[PDB]
């Protein structure tokens, strides 16, 4: 024996080595990078906000203003349940599945994905 | 008034040739830009930072140039010397596309270098036409019956060889190597330099294991090495990449 | 093959009616006072 | 130091016939508005410079905005314009029917116009149905709230085929232009289009 | 000299009229008139 | 801890933000297009991503390489983006990145030779109104919680008319009062 | 024959025809001799932001 | 005065006099009038003042 | 026989999502038959559907050694001797059904190299009369 853990966990010290490795070089050491040939400093995409939603209008107090107001906020429901996406596979392949409720999690994990706008 | 014009600086050769960055073209807070930190809305600020003002003070000012049902993917190396400093780079070709002509290529090409000398787009042309009517009817195969061979795979970028080891079955073509070499460098945290360089350097293998398969069609596939995890029962894998600077 | 040129001079009156009984005087003096301008180019 | 050799040619943006070619070629409805009265200010007053020998790109730019048009015309016999959205394709085609009226008036960019297999099916269309109203048949009577959207569309139609008549000079015996024309003029009361 | 520029504001937003309100120049009428000005001259032969 | 985790991710999200120094110009006939969604004057004029000819063009791989020029020529407008600072760093064959960066040359959302000084500004829509821009949260800056819809607005800003909104001046000619 | 996209023709027009006709209605002599034209009328915001513009041309 | 004023469109009494002493002085020239009231407020706004 | 052992002495505990409660630890079915069917119906000599058992196996309970960080592509190639064109297909399926993947420390996530992200950025237009924002 001690063949399939020994393996096992060689593989998770290996990945929290990657780990250790790239997130001191990016982040912590110097805050990103710096490209040579454009002048661009790259930046891991995890911390960028790869989507844009939709526009919000409003109108300010009071009346007979000529001032913008141009600005930014976040968004997101419930920041809790992750996106592991269900929404790119058919609808042909998880209806010989065993139960109701699975069918009905899977609809409801895929209706809240589809609900990325607001 | 008070505003920067929109273009007409294209301060790329002097980062060519500034021997200060990592660039293989050619030879002969504490930030560093920026892009996280605001500057209250002046732009002479942004003249603090020391490669900033390098674009300003060294730059110059350009005028824009102006201008099938498989691809056939074919890498293209190109390492020419001219006037002490060389040129070495390499770069996909698609075989089926003909939109753009080598000689085009090789007009554009010759014009981020600023060069501009009128014959090396004819060698860079006669270099990229050789090795595309070279290699014709050897990468347009249709290879079937599961060769699964095992691939050593090195790179070389400025003393930080890349060196590889891994099992490929090149008969399904579910596995873009583009995308598995966007898969490594997610990983290791590499730069994004390393994404076209490394898959740049697996086509090619692919079509050094496909020339043995069509030209002297010697099969071989017997018993790629594993280590009995996997597909051939021994006992009940082979390596991992890596960086390292020689 | 571009050539960078001046266009020509386009009559775009301040006020614009619609009867044309109202505009021929005005087109005349463009007229006048164009090709007078263009005739010393040549 | 590197602000100061600036080319002044190019300084202002993109020069006004890309800008008018590119905002037909986008979306942007009030774009397009914009650009058509450009060009129909530019036909006006100087046509050489649309002339379409010169410009060979434009011809089925403005084929896109003049077939949907006959859609307009089958379904003008009722009162079909409702939104204002209709409303604006319908003047947007009539408008650049009136831009090639007036480039046909040019005899080199008429060839090109002639050469098209497609304008013609057009004329013969706008032909057709302006029969069905000079004669009085019960099939396709016109709506008469849309007159005033039809009658300046008939007067801008015999117009190009006074123009391009001369090069459709072998008349057959079965013709459908001259016999569409000789009922016309049984009909009409203008002067002009007599 | 406030009543001598507002004749000149006035008297160049209300001369154009047509071509900066939008459903002034969207209307059937005038659409037709400046489509209708424009009629360039027939060229006899 | 909610609020605490809400004021701990509105921090460490506007430590990444790329905040803007220089304007962007675009034309005006080049309004149609959004960075988040791929429009159709994009899939009828470059047709060999989208027809699934090929298996090393999808809409995916367009869309990342598209962002890609867009995102390295917004952060230095004033200088003019070049095709091989491009190749060196996308993985695709060299046709298809020419024909889409002469694609976005083409249109004027990269590499747009104007000089801004000598034209006027306008007024074209309503005056006031929150525009605010609802981004996405990103996934790496999302609270650990082992075991909450909240909406945070990152970055204020005035603007007293479009002359500074077209200059990015926020009201600080208070300090330099001239 | 067909009555609904004839009435909402109508109540299409018939708002769009009132709109033109109270195209005019700023352009009076005692309605331009007061104040309540430029001073707080941005819910109109037709006129007094074409000052940006006609100063940049010259007109004044 | 000398000191800079408050938020802008408030328009006090001694901008407003050196507004119509511009007016009287030059009789165009807006740019002139606008560095005369003190130089922090635009041509732009003079005219949407005075009208 | 082997994994026994391994899955009782140092996995943490088991956490699993509701539209997941369809898995089975012991033996496969219809869905992981019909979603990536090339390991049944005779590719070739080598993907034969035991290897696949133990590769799943491997992966599901390299995730329970720990479910805290992201088990990535590269960490499990390490230790399978299997093509990596099928080991990306098991790992993104596996991912894509939320099993090993699910709950994680959302800043381990290996993300490519990239530029700013420039979609708040403020625009201006080019209209042909003046420098109007881009306001919608």
């Amino acid at each position: 024996t001690n063949w399939l853990y020994q393996h096992s966990a060689a593989c998770s010290r290996f990945n929290s080595d990657l780990f250790y490795d790239r997130v001191k070089v990016l982040l912590v050491d110097q805050q990103g990078l710096r490209d040579a040939y454009t002048n661009i400093l790259h930046i891991p995409e995890s911390t960028q906000s790869t989507t844009v939603l939709g526009w919000r209008r409003s109108k300010n107090d009071s009346p007979s203003d000529t001032s913008i107001v141009y600005e930014t906020v976040i968004h997101d429901n419930d920041l809790n349940k992750p996106k592991t996406g269900l929404s790119e596979i058919p609808k042909e392949i998880y209806e010989d599945v065993v139960d109701e409720d699975v069918l009905r999690a899977i609809t409801e994990q895929q209706n809240f994905e589809k609900c990325n706008e607001y | 008034n008070q505003l920067i014009p929109q273009a007409y600086i294209s301060n790329f050769h002097n980062r060519l040739t500034n021997e200060d960055d990592g660039i293989p073209i050619f030879t002969m807070g504490n930030a560093v830009l920026p892009d996280l930190q605001d500057q209250h809305h002046n732009p002479f600020n942004i003249l603090r930072y020391p490669k900033i003002r390098d674009t300003f003070i060294n730059g110059k000012v350009v005028s824009p140039y102006r201008l099938s049902g498989e691809a056939i993917m074919i890498p293209i190396t190109l390492d020419i010397e001219h006037m002490g400093h060389t040129i070495k780079d390499q770069f996909l070709w698609n075989y089926n596309d003909d939109s753009i002509s080598p000689e085009e290529f090789a007009s554009i090409y010759c014009k981020d270098l600023d060069m501009t000398s009128a014959t090396l787009q004819t060698q860079i042309a006669n270099i990229i036409k050789e090795q595309l009517k070279d290699l014709e009817n050897i990468a347009a195969t249709e290879i079937m019956s599961d060769l699964h061979v095992i691939i050593n795979l090195t790179c070389n970028l400025q003393d930080r060889f890349f060196e590889d080891n891994f099992q490929w079955n090149l008969n399904d073509k579910s596995l873009t190597p583009e995308r598995f070499a966007t898969s490594i460098v997610q990983d290791l945290g590499l730069t994004r330099e390393f994404i076209p360089l490394i898959s740049q350097s697996l086509h090619e293998t692919i079509l050094k294991i496909k020339k043995d398969w069509v030209d002297g069609h010697l099969i071989q596939d017997h018993v790629p090495n594993d280590a009995a995890f996997g597909y051939l029962s021994g006992i009940r894998s082979n390596w991992c990449p890596r960086v390292e600077i020689l | 093959p571009l050539n960078w040129v001046q266009g020509p001079a386009i009559f775009h009156m301040l006020t614009s009616p619609y009867t044309q009984d109202e505009i021929i005087n005005h087109e005349m003096n463009f007229l006048k006072g164009r090709l007078l301008e263009l005739q010393e180019i040549t | 130091n590197v602000f100061q050799s600036l080319p002044k040619e190019t300084a202002r943006g993109v020069d006004d016939l890309t800008r008018m070619e590119m905002a037909l070629l986008s979306g942007i409805p009030e774009e397009i508005k914009w650009s058509l009265k450009k060009y129909l200010t530019y036909s006006n007053k100087a046509p050489y410079m649309i002339s379409l020998r010169t410009l060979p790109d434009l011809l089925p730019l403005f084929k896109t905005f003049i077939l949907p048009l006959e859609r307009i015309v089958e379904g003008l016999n009722k009162s079909s314009i409702c939104d204002s959205k209709a409303m604006d394709s319908l003047q947007m085609g009539l408008n650049a029917l009136l831009i090639l009226r007036n480039l046909a008036q040019d005899t080199d960019s008429v060839q090109i116009l002639v050469k098209d297999r497609e304008i013609k099916s057009f004329i013969l269309f706008i032909l057709k149905k302006f029969q069905c109203v000079a004669t009085g048949d019960n099939k396709w009577q016109l709506y008469e709230g849309n007159a005033t959207f039809f009658n300046e569309l008939t007067h801008y139609t015999l117009d190009l085929m006074e123009a391009i008549s001369s090069y459709i000079a072998p008349a057959m015996k079965d013709d459908h232009y001259f016999q569409t024309l000789v009922s016309i003029l049984n009909y009409t009361k203008d002067r002009y289009m007599v | 000299k406030q009543k001598s520029i507002r004749q000149k504001l006035i008297n160049n937003v209300a001369s154009q009229a047509h071509h900066n309100i939008p459903y002034l120049r969207d209307s059937p009428f005038t659409a037709a008139a400046q489509r209708s000005v424009q009629i360039r001259s027939k060229v006899i032969v | 801890n909610y609020e605490q985790e809400a004021q701990k991710l509105e921090e460490k999200a506007l430590r990444f933000l790329a905040k803007q120094t220089h304007p962007v110009i675009i034309p005006s006939f080049a309004s149609w297009f959004d960075i988040s969604k791929i429009h159709e004057i994009e899939k009828r004029s470059n047709p060999d991503f989208f027809n699934d000819s090929s298996r090393f063009k999808t809409p995916k791989a367009y869309k990342d390489t598209r962002n890609f020029i867009i995102n390295t020529y917004r952060l230095s407008p004033y200088e003019y983006l070049t095709i091989t600072a491009v190749r060196r760093n996308v993985a695709m064959d060299v046709a298809s990145i020419v024909k889409i960066h002469a694609f976005l040359e083409k249109w004027g959302l990269i590499n747009y030779q104007i000089d801004p000084r000598t034209k006027p500004s306008l007024i074209g829509p309503s005056f006031t109104g929150h525009f605010q821009v609802v981004l996405d949260t990103p996934q790496g800056l999302k609270p650990f919680l082992p075991e909450f819809p909240v909406n945070l607005t990152i970055k204020k800003n005035v603007y007293d008319s479009a002359q500074d909104f077209n200059a990015l001046q926020d009201e600080s000619r208070n300090s330099r009062q001239i | 024959l067909h009555p609904r996209e004839t009435l909402t023709h109508y109540l299409w027009s018939s708002k769009q025809n009132e709109l033109v006709l109270q195209g005019d209605q700023y352009f009076n002599e005692d309605a331009a001799r007061t104040s309540d034209i430029y001073s707080n009328n941005n819910n109109d915001r037709s006129l007094m932001g074409n000052i940006s513009l006609l100063y940049s041309q010259g007109r004044l | 005065e000398n000191n800079g004023n408050s938020v802008k469109k408030n328009w006090s009494d001694q901008e407003m006099l050196l507004l119509l002493e511009g007016i009287e002085m030059y009789e165009d020239q807006w740019e002139k009038i606008a560095d005369h009231v003190g130089g922090h407020k635009r041509v732009e706004d003079c005219i949407e003042k005075f009208l």
